[PDB]
Formats: C-alpha cells, structure tokens, sequence
C-alpha cells in the first residue's frame, strides 16, 4: 500500500449564470426589533445564517417569461406536427438514431417549424391548434388552456430522510428497537397526465413506501400569465388597458411580469434549469443545482445586504435621497402612487441597486418565495439555511396553500416595502403586483 | 381527516428536547387582565361562534375529545389515575348542569352563564427551556396549562382555585384552528392560540421552578414584592444563560 | 438552450392624435 495520500476527484467547471449576482454567505437577524404599536402587530426577530447563492439582478421581465411561453408553444406545435391526429410528419419526432437502434422518442429541434405562409394544410392546422380567435373581436392569441408545461421534480430531501429508508432495518439505528415486519410507511407524491379526452388530471397518491418513484412529483401546469388580474384586483377602475397591453406591448418588455402564480413560477424555474442544462458541457461526475424561488430568509438576507441595521435595501433610513428622489416604486402618498414617478410597475433598474447589486428589492412588484406561510414560521425554521417547505395535497384545505411574499409592490405603503415585512398569497393566485426572481445555490470554497 | 402531507408536516413541526444538554422547567402565572394576555380571554362569553380559550376547553371536555388531569399541590401526574371525571368537577366547583339530550359530544347540559369562561382569569404555564444539541440554540416548549378560576372566597376575600392540567399536546390540534386577534388596536383575526403560545407572546411571572427541593416561590417569598423580585432574578438567570452561550459581542480582544 | 435572454416583441409606432 504505502502512506495515506488522497483520492482526489476530477476538477469541475462552475458556469456563472447570466443576469445574476453573487450573494455571499453570512448572518442576519430576520425581522424587526421594534413594532409600530398602531398596526397592533408584535415584533418578531430571529438571527439566522445562510450560504452563498446566485440571485437574479432584477425581477423576471415580460420578455424573459415570454421566452418560456414561446418554448412551450413551439414544443406543443412540434408534438402536434409529428402526430397522425393533426399532421403525421415523422421528422418532428426522432425515435431511432443514425444506426437504427431504438431510442427515447424526442423532438427534433433542428428542423424549423413551417412558416404560416409556406405551410401546408396539415402544418397550418397543427400551428393553429394552439391558438384561439375571439369570434367577436377576431383577435388571435395563444390559448391559455393549451399552454401547459409538464415537468418532474425528485424530492432528494424526502428520500434522504431516515424514516424513508427503502430498507426497514435502516430506519432505526437504536439497537434496542426491533424492526416490525408489518410496519408500513405511507408516502405522498404528485402525478399528472393527459387523458384521451385531453383534460389534465392531477392527483396526490398516498401509498406504502416501496421504491424511488415514491419521491418523484409530476406536474402539468398552465403557464400563460393571468392578464385579467388588472381588472380583478381593482374594481371600479380603468385598468383593462393593462389587461390588454401589459404582457403584449413591446414597450413593457423590460417591465416585471405579473399575474404569475406560485405554481407557474416553479414551472418557469424548472424550465430554466432544464434549458440551462441542455446548453452546457459537464465533465463526468459534475452535479449542479437547479434554479428555484428564494427562501424568505434568503430573500430577506439579500434585500438588506446581509446587514441587520438596514430596514430597506439601502443604507439610509429615509425613503428619499438628499435631493428628494424616492428610492423605490411604491405608493408614497394617500391615493398618490405617482409621487416616485410611476403609477404601475416600472422598467427594471429604474432606481439605484443594492450594495449586493440587486434592483427593485423594495417596491415595483412583490416577489414569490418558496417558503410556506405560517404565523410562527420564524420560530419553526432552522438556524442554518432556514426553510419551511410544504407540498400541499390537492384535497388539502385551501388555508394550507399560502406562500410567503416579500418586498412590497407599486401599490404598497412604505410599511410593506420594508424588507422585514411578510405578506402571503395562495399558490394558485396571480396578482398585478406580484412577480418573482430566481436563485441558485452556488458551490463555492 | 388530515392528509398524509399535513401529518408529515405537523410531525416535522414538533419540538424535540430528548438529548438537550441543558434544560429548565419554569411554572409561570399568566394574568388575563393584562394587554397582550387578554388574547386568551376575549370574548369573556361566547359571541356566536367566538369563544375564548376556556370556553373551547370546556366544550372539548363536554365531549370525549380532551383528557384533563387533576391539579395537585407539588407535582403533575398525567396518568389514568389522575384523569379528571367531568361529572365530579361541576359539583366540586359548583357548575350548574342538567342531563344531556344526546350522549354524543355532550356529557351533560351546561348553560353559558354557568361556564366560568369569564371567571377564569389566570393560567398556569409549564415551560421547558432547552438547548438543542444539533443546532446549538435555546428554545421553549410548552408542557401544560392550567386555568385559574377567580371566584370570590366564601366569607370574604378572593380565592383563586386552579382547575386542572391540560397537556399541551392534547389541546394543540384544537387551538390551531381558531383564529384570534392579538391586539385591541388591530381587530384582524390573523393568528391562532397555538401561534400565541408558540411565539411566547404571553407575559407571566415565574411562580415555580424545577429544583432539587421541590420548592415553590411562595414557600420562601412571603410578600408579593419579594415574589416579583425572585421572578425577576430567575428571568435574569435564564437570559444570562442565553447571553453566555455566545461570545460574538465581546470586544475585550 | 442556454441562458435567459428575452423574447422581445416587435416595436410599434405611436401616432400623435391631431388636435
Ligand atoms: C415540449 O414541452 C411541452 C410541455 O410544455 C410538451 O407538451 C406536453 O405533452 C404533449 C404530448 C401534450 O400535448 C401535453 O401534455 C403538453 O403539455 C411537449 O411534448 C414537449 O416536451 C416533451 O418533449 C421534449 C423533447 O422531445 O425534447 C422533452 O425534452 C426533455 O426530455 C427528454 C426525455 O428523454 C430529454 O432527454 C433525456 O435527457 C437528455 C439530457 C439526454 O440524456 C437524453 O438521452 C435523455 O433521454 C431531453 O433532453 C429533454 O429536453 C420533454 O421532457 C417532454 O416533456
Ligand atoms: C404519475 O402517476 C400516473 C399513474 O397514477 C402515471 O401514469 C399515467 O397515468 C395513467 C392513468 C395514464 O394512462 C397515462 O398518462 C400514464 O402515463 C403518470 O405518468 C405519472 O407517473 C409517475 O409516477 C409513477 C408512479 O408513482 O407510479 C412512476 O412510476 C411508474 O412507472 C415506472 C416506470 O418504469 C414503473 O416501473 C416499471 O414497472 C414496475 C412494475 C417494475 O417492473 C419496474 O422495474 C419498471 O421499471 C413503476 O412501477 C410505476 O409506478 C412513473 O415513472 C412516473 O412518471
Ligand atoms: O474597549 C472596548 C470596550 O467596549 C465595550 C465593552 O465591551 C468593554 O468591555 C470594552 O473594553
Ligand atoms: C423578598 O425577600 C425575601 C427575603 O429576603 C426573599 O426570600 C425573596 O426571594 C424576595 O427577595
Ligand atoms: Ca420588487
């Protein structure tokens, strides 16, 4: 043998994500130590520590989400092209390699989709299958009920739990206890499928723990933004113009995307992870982490620049610069949204960034986090990398499907744009004042 | 009733003090006549479907959905031998009752005016401060609560009789569903009794501590002022332990 | 695939109403 040298692994390459800044590991006291005493809300504070991660410089914009929408549209169109029901062209679905060996069927993204003017009747029908025309206004728009994205997520943390060991003998390390043969562990997972009628069937399956497939969750989510939020959020207002133009006007391309629910944000993050992985070369053994919504603790740490003395994403305690310019896009005056120059959201990066380099962590649009909402959630999370993760069952009461929202929006008063203030929203609800940005755990040494 | 996901989440949201290197049990008296403590008091009598904590406890006991145990002077024994029989509690504390109309969810018939939801004006809280071994943080776990009826003493003077001990695990599922308002300046019912207890929003004076002599503060603090002083001293001891855990604010380097 | 660029729309021309 010899002396004890090391079995060094193969060096990896870390690709720095585009549009993201690095947030270092550190500690912060989440919450505020003083209360308003007019809001009747006790002050809750808890010191926590987080590891380094990549965070999006700005909130996701209309064009960035339109990229996801267009990917879904193109994939569905290609699936229909290589389909006997609409077309039948086999060239849009590869099933064999150059040698004839059977392989996993998949789309051939190399060959361009037929152009509408140059397309044949079958190709035109397949292309139009994902569109919908208003019989009255004669307006052709992507069908929201057809823009559905399918994705699976493996629950590594649940599979790592000691109670979920696939072997019964390994679920208890106490030798005094004998493993009951009859003992059964019940596990819950999510699945979804498209039936012959075309309707999306989503279900939560509860069954005895028997295999790794017990830790795989499958979702088919309609991902087209809910543009009607503008009308629904504000009764007795002329906000239909935004319901018609905000997501469809080229001038709003760099404005944050709104009307996105928590589930749609998770689907977008999964699509972004898959898209990023497809376009990179990874040596053998390299393992990366996926894009995700931030935890509320991570978001609060990043908004306050890892400093417990900051109430807002800026060093000063005021809300305006020395010259009277506001530091964010919120509702500063009574019925006075425009005091900062903007009524509805504004182009990302319209104000000065953080010390970390982040824009619009206060105001503009409030942002989804991955944390489930609980009134005593700060006490129930951990000290390190705090998280309160809940995968609600479909038949669960609606009250259990609330997720934490952070930052404040264009319609919030200065209290709710404070970095320590927590809001919440139901996971299936989209609002004209809630957007989101993504994070990615960074392996740094 | 609960889904598998909810059961797993709830069992993940339970505090464990099994292998704590440090522990301390403290018995506190929480006075409902104080702001931030009247959360357990409002409403003194039910208003439609709105009940205070003792109204909920009495209702659950009227069914077979809550096991409560006798209040002994010196120790707590939550065993079947000390389980409280509802019949021989109303007579003991003189609560008027009638035969029930149905044995399901109704052991007897008690009018609202009979239920001492407004006379019960203080609670006993048995906290356990513990130091988590894996995380190295200090937390508090509530073990039991005990309502205190403030009914007048016969022949004169005021007499405060503890009623019984409610193991917190027994009542936790029921009080996690009833929303309450935490302030008089904000009447929104955005919290629950479970959140109120888990956030340690109650303010009480230490009346007992688990020691080697089984002594209570009353046995060696005659005057109320001395009792308050001793409670302050014990609270200083606990806060000093927490402060001495860490060295990040020492600038003597 | 690659990184998260944008799916921009085609720019429009805004007419200024007379009067
Ligand atoms: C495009 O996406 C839409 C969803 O938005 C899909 O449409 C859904 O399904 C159709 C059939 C119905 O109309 C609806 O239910 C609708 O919502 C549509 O089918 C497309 O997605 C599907 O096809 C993709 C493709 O053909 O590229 C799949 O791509 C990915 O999955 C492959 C699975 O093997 C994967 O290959 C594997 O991984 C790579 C890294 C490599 O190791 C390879 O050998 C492996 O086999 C691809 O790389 C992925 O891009 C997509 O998953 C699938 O849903
Ligand atoms: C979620 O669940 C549904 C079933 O409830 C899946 O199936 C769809 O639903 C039916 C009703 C429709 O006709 C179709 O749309 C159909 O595709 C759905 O796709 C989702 O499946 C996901 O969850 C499954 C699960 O939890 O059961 C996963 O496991 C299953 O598939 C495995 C594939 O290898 C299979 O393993 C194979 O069979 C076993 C018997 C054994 O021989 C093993 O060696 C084989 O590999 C599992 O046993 C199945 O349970 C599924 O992969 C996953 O996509
Ligand atoms: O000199 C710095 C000074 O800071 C303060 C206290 O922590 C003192 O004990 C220390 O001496
Ligand atoms: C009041 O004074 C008595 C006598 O010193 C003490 O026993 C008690 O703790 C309190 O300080
Ligand atoms: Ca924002």
């Amino acid at each position: 043998g010899g002396e004890l040298t090391g079995a060094k692994l193969s060096s990896w390459n870390e690709p720095s994500p585009f549009g993201m800044i690095q947030v270092p590991r550190g500690s912060i006291v989440l919450g505020n130590k003083e209360a308003d005493s007019l809001w009747g809300i006790p002050a809750e504070s808890r010191p926590i520590s987080v590891d380094a991660f990549w965070m999006d410089r700005t909130e996701i914009t209309n064009a960035q989400y339109r990229q996801f929408v267009y990917y879904v549209r193109d994939s569905i169109i290609r699936e229909r092209l290589a389909d006997p029901a609409y077309g039948g062209n086999e060239e849009y679905k590869i099933t064999e390699n150059k040698f004839g060996e059977p392989v996993t069927p998949h789309l051939d993204w190399s060959k361009p989709i037929p152009s509408e003017k140059r397309a044949t009747e079958e190709e035109i029908a397949a292309i139009n299958s994902v569109y919908y025309t208003n019989p009255v206004t004669h307006d052709r728009k992507l069908n929201p009920d057809q823009m559905v994205y399918r994705y699976e997520v493996y629950d590594y943390r649940s599979a790592a739990l000691r109670e979920h060991q696939l072997k019964a003998a390994k679920r208890n390390l106490n030798t005094d206890i004998k493993v009951d043969p009859n003992a059964v562990v019940m596990i819950s997972k999510d699945t979804a499928f498209v039936d012959e009628s075309g309707n999306i069937i989503s279900e939560t399956i509860t069954r005895p723990l028997s295999s790794e497939y017990d830790f795989l969750n499958t979702y088919i989510v309609p991902i087209y933004p809910d543009e009607t939020c503008w009308v629904n959020d504000f009764p007795n207002a002329r906000t239909e113009i935004y319901t018609r133009m905000y997501f469809n006007h080229p001038g709003y391309d760099d404005y944050p995307v709104v009307g996105i629910s928590w589930e749609q944000a998770q689907a977008f993050c999964a699509w972004r992870s898959e898209f990023f992985r497809k376009g990179i070369r990874l040596p053998e053994g390299q393992i990366m982490d996926d894009f995700r919504l931030p935890t509320e603790a991570e978001w609060e740490y990043a908004a306050r620049m890892g400093d417990s003395n900051n109430k807002y994403p800026w060093s000063t305690e005021d809300l305006r610069t020395g010259r009277g310019c506001f530091l964010g896009n919120f509702k500063p005056g009574e019925g006075d949204y425009t005091a900062d120059g903007h009524l509805i959201p504004s182009r990302v990066s319209s104000f000065s960034p953080n010390d970390f380099g982040l824009y619009d962590m206060a105001g503009n649009v409030a942002e989804w986090t991955s944390t489930a909402f609980s009134e005593s959630g700060l006490k129930q999370m951990s000290d390190i990398n705090p998280e309160l993760e809940y995968k609600a069952a479909l038949t669960d009461p609606y009250i259990l499907k609330q997720k934490v929202v952070r930052g404040g929006s264009w319609k919030d008063v200065a209290r709710f744009i404070r970095s320590a203030t927590r809001s919440h929203e139901y996971q299936n609800v989209g609002r004209s004042y809630i957007g989101f940005r993504c994070v990615r755990t960074s392996i740094a040494f | 009733t609960l889904s598998n996901r909810a059961q797993e989440f709830n069992r993940r949201l339970t505090q464990k003090t099994d292998n704590a290197p440090w522990r301390r049990v403290v018995y506190r008296r929480v006075d409902l006549m104080e702001e931030s403590n009247a959360v357990l008091y409002y409403p003194p009598r039910p208003i439609g479907d709105r009940k205070n904590l003792f109204s909920t406890i009495f209702g659950l006991i009227n069914s077979n959905s809550l096991d409560v145990y006798e209040y002994l002077d010196g120790f707590e024994a939550f065993t079947d031998q000390y389980k409280i029989k509802f019949q021989e509690f109303l007579d003991r504390f003189g609560i008027y009752y009638q035969p029930s109309t149905n044995k399901n969810a109704e052991l007897f018939k008690v009018a609202d005016s009979d239920i001492p939801s407004a006379e019960v004006k203080a609670y006993y809280v048995k906290e356990e401060w513990y130091f988590t071994p894996t995380n190295s943080d200090v937390d508090i776990k509530i073990q039991a609560i005990c309502p205190i009826m403030t009914g007048q003493d016969e022949f004169g003077e005021v007499r405060n009789q503890p009623l019984f001990w409610i193991p917190y695990e027994n009542i936790r599922p029921y009080i996690a569903r009833e929303r309450v308002m935490l302030s008089s300046l904000n009447n929104t019912r955005n919290s629950t009794i479970d959140d109120f207890f888990r956030l340690n929003l109650y303010k009480g004076d230490i009346v007992k501590t688990e020691n080697l002599h089984n002594r209570a503060l009353a046995e060696y603090c005659p005057t109320p002022d001395s009792m308050k002083m001793e409670s302050k001293r014990i609270d200083k001891e606990l806060q000093g332990f927490r402060d001495g855990l860490f060295v990040t604010q020492d600038t003597t380097w």
